[PDB]
C-alpha cells in the first residue's frame, strides 16, 4: 500500500477567493475528475490491504504447550507480554522504516488514514503464523486438519524429492540450522537498514510528490505575484481576472501534474501487491515447486511478516 | 426503531486448532464446490 | 453426481437472483460511460473565454479580438481531449493486465488441470469450465474441498523387527487398537503391509516410534506351503 | 527387482554395464529349500 492522500481542488489553486472561484467554472468539471481520480487511488489503497494480508477469515491461534520438535518460533511469532501485538522481527521491520503531515495538511493536502491498522494486520500475519505451524498445507484449500508438525516436514519434504527418513534422523540437525538461519534474520536487519529500502523508496516517492506539488505554489506562474492578496489589493478587478487566471492555469496543469503521477504509480504499486498477494497463497498456505518464487532452493515452508506499506516474506528453502 | 451504528472492525471467528504431537485429524468425508471468477477482457 | 448438479443449479440459482455478481464488468461500462460524457459536456464550458459558442464569438469581436478568445477555447479543450486520452491509456494499462491474467486462469485452470493455491479457486482444483461475458469472461472453476473430519491417533513410524518402517503412501491412524494406514485426502484405513511401508534405518533413530506387527503377506502363505510340502515329504516316505 | 523395473533389453540400452540384480525372495526361498531338504531327511530318519 501507499500514502493515501486527497487533495482539494479549490483550496490548492485559489483559496479564500471568491473572484478566483467564479473563474473556476469557466474550467468546467476540471475538480470532479482530479478529484474522483485521487479518490479512486485511496480506495484500492485498502483493496491492496485487503487481498494480500488476510487471506482467510478464520483466526488461528497458537496452543500454550509449544513442542515443535526443535525448531524455535519464539521470533517468529508475537510476543503476548508486549503492549503492541507484534513479533522480535517485525519489532525491527516496523522501526526501520520512517511534523511535514501537519505542515501539508495546512495548504490543502490531507493524508487519509488507512482503513486496516497496522494492530489489525499483525493479527492477519499472526493468524497465518499460527496455522501454517498448526495446519500446514491443510487450512488453504479446506477446513483446518490437525497435524503434527513433525509430520509436517515430511510432507514438504517428499514433494521436493526427499524421503521423509533424512528428517527423522536428521531433526537434531534441521533444529540447530532452522533456528540458527532465523537468528541471522534479525541479526541481518538489525545492523542493516536498508535491506527495507523497497518500502523506504515507496515513503521517499510520496514525500518528494506531496513537497514539489506544495513547492508550485511558491512559483508565480509568469505572473506578478503568486499571492492572492496581491493582485486583488493592487490591479483593479478588470485587470485582476487577467493575472489570476495565469496562477489558475499553472496550478491546474501542477495539479493535474500530481495526479498523473499518482495514477502511474497507482498502477505499480497494484502489480507489487498483486504478486504479494500471489506469493502469500501458493510459498506460505501451500507448496509451490515453482523455481525463484518462493525463493532460490527447492521450497518447504513460508513465513509472512508485517512491514509498514508492505509485507515481509520469511522464505524457508532446501539447498 | 434502528438507527446507524459505530463498531471496531471484526477480524473474523476466532478457532484455536488443537496441536498435539500423537494426535491427528483426517477427513471422513468431502464435498464438491463450484466457484465463479469474472475477469473483465 | 448429485453433489456437482445440485451445485451448477445454486450457481444458476445465485447467477438469476444476484446480479451484482458481474458489476466488475458493469464498472467497466460506467468507466466508459462517464469518460464519453465527461469530454463532451466540457465543449459547454468557458475555458477562460467570454463564451464556448464559437459562432458567437467569430460573428461579433474583431478578428484580432476573435482570434484570442477562440485561442482560449481551443487550447482548454485540447487540455480536455489529452485529458481524456491520458486516462484512457491508464485504464488501457489495467484491461491489459487483467486480461493477461484471464489467458493464464484459461490456461492453467481450463485447459490444462493446476495445482495453484488460491489461483484456480478455493481449495484442490479440478476442472474449470469458461463462459461467455460481455466485455469479459466467465470462468466456473469445480474444486475438491474436504468436508467431515475426525482426530485420530498417530505415530511417524512402526517399530517391527528393529527397524522403523515408513508409510509408502499415506499416513499412520489408530482408533487407539490396531494401527491403520490411509492417505491424507480421505479416511480408507487398511492393515499394515510390507507393500504399504519401506524400511529405513532402525527404531531409535526415529522420535516417537511405536511398536507393532508389520503384517507380510508371503508369510501365511509361505507357512501354508512348509505345511503342505511336509504333508507331501511324510507321503514321500510312505 | 522392487527398487527397479524391466523394460527392453540389453542390446537395446547405450552404455548398460553387467551386474546382479538382488531378489529377496532367491535368498528367502533357496534358504527354504535347504529346510524342506532338512525336512524331507527329518521324515526319513
Amino acid at each position: 500500500s501507499m500514502t493515501k492522500t486527497s487533495v482539494d481542488c479549490t483550496m490548492y489553486i485559489c483559496g479564500d477567493s471568491t473572484e478566483c472561484s467564479n473563474l473556476l467554472l469557466q474550467y468546467g468539471s476540471f475538480c470532479t475528475q482530479l478529484n474522483r481520480a485521487l479518490t479512486g487511488i485511496a480506495v484500492e489503497q485498502d483493496k491492496n490491504t485487503q487481498e494480500v494480508f488476510a487471506q482467510v477469515k478464520q483466526i488461528y491461534k497458537t496452543p500454550p504447550i509449544k513442542d515443535f520438535g526443535g525448531f524455535n518460533f519464539s521470533q517468529i511469532l508475537p510476543d503476548p507480554s508486549k503492549p503492541s501485538k507484534r513479533s522480535f522481527i517485525e519489532d525491527l521491520l516496523f522501526n526501520k522504516v520512517t511534523d511535514l503531515i501537519c505542515a501539508q495538511k495546512f495548504n490543502g493536502l490531507t493524508v487519509l488514514p488507512p482503513l486496516l491498522t497496522d494492530e489489525m494486520i499483525a493479527q492477519y500475519t499472526s493468524a497465518l503464523l499460527a496455522g501454517t505451524i498448526t495446519s500446514g498445507w491443510t487450512f488453504g484449500a479446506g477446513a483446518a486438519l490437525q497435524i503434527p508438525f513433525a509430520m509436517q516436514m515430511a510432507y514438504r519434504f517428499n514433494g521436493i524429492g526427499v524421503t521423509q527418513n533424512v528428517l527423522y534422523e536428521n531433526q537434531k540437525l534441521i533444529a540447530n540450522q532452522f533456528n540458527s538461519a532465523i537468528g541471522k534474520i534479525q541479526d541481518s536487519l538489525s545492523s542493516t537498514a536498508s535491506a527495507l529500502g523497497k518500502l523506504q523508496d515507496v515513503v521517499n516517492q510520496n514525500a518528494q510528490a506531496l513537497n514539489t506539488l506544495v513547492k508550485q505554489l511558491s512559483s508565480n506562474f509568469g505572473a506578478i505575484s503568486s499571492v492572492l492578496n496581491d493582485i486583488l489589493s493592487r490591479l483593479d478587478p478588470p485587470e485582476a481576472e487577467v493575472q489570476i487566471d495565469r496562477l489558475i492555469t499553472g496550478r491546474l496543469q501542477s495539479l493535474q501534474t500530481y495526479v498523473t503521477q499518482q495514477l502511474i504509480r497507482a498502477a505499480e504499486i497494484r502489480a507489487s501487491a498483486n504478486l504479494a498477494a500471489t506469493k502469500m497463497s501458493e510459498c506460505v498456505l501451500g507448496q509451490s515447486k515453482r523455481v525463484d518464487f518462493c525463493g532460490k532452493g527447492y521450497h518447504l515452508m513460508s513465513f509472512p511478516q508485517s512491514a509498514p506499506h508492505g509485507v515481509v516474506f520469511l522464505h524457508v528453502t532446501y539447498v | 426503531s434502528q438507527s446507524i451504528i459505530a463498531y471496531t472492525m471484526s477480524l473474523g471467528v476466532e478457532n484455536s486448532v488443537a496441536y498435539s504431537n500423537n494426535s491427528i485429524a483426517i477427513p471422513t468425508n468431502f464435498t464438491i464446490s463450484v466457484t465463479t471468477e469474472i475477469l473483465p477482457v | 453426481a448429485n453433489q456437482f448438479n445440485s451445485a451448477i443449479g445454486k450457481i444458476q440459482d445465485s447467477l438469476s437472483s444476484t446480479a451484482s455478481a458481474l458489476g466488475k464488468l458493469q464498472d467497466v461500462v460506467n468507466q466508459n460511460a462517464q469518460a464519453l460524457n465527461t469530454l463532451v459536456k466540457q465543449l459547454s464550458s468557458n475555458f477562460g473565454a467570454i463564451s464556448s459558442v464559437l459562432n458567437d464569438i467569430l460573428s461579433r469581436l474583431d478578428p484580432p479580438e476573435a482570434e484570442v478568445q477562440i485561442d482560449r477555447l481551443i487550447t482548454g479543450r485540447l487540455q480536455s481531449l489529452q485529458t481524456y486520452v491520458t486516462q484512457q491509456l491508464i485504464r488501457a494499462a489495467e484491461i491489459r493486465a487483467s486480461a493477461n491474467l484471464a489467458a493464464t486462469k484459461m490456461s492453467e485452470c481450463v485447459l490444462g488441470q493446476s495445482k495453484r493455491v488460491d489461483f484456480c479457486g478455493k481449495g484442490y482444483h479440478l476442472m474449470s469450465f469458461p463462459q461467455s461475458a460481455p466485455h469479459g469472461v466467465v470462468f466456473l472453476h469445480v474444486t475438491y474441498v474436504p468436508a467431515q473430519e475426525k482426530n485420530f491417533t498417530t505415530a511417524p513410524a512402526i517399530c517391527h523387527d528393529g527397524k522403523a518402517h515408513f508409510p509408502r503412501e499415506g499416513v499412520f491412524v489408530s482408533n487407539g487398537t490396531h494401527w491403520f494406514v490411509t492417505q491424507r485426502n480421505f479416511y480408507e484405513p487398511q492393515i499394515i503391509t510390507t507393500d504399504n511401508t519401506f524400511v529405513s534405518g532402525n527404531c531409535d533413530v526415529v522420535i516417537g516410534i511405536v511398536n507393532n506387527t508389520v503384517y507380510d503377506p508371503l508369510q501365511p502363505e509361505l507357512d501354508s506351503f512348509k505345511e503342505e510340502l511336509d504333508k507331501y515329504f511324510k507321503n514321500h516316505t510312505s
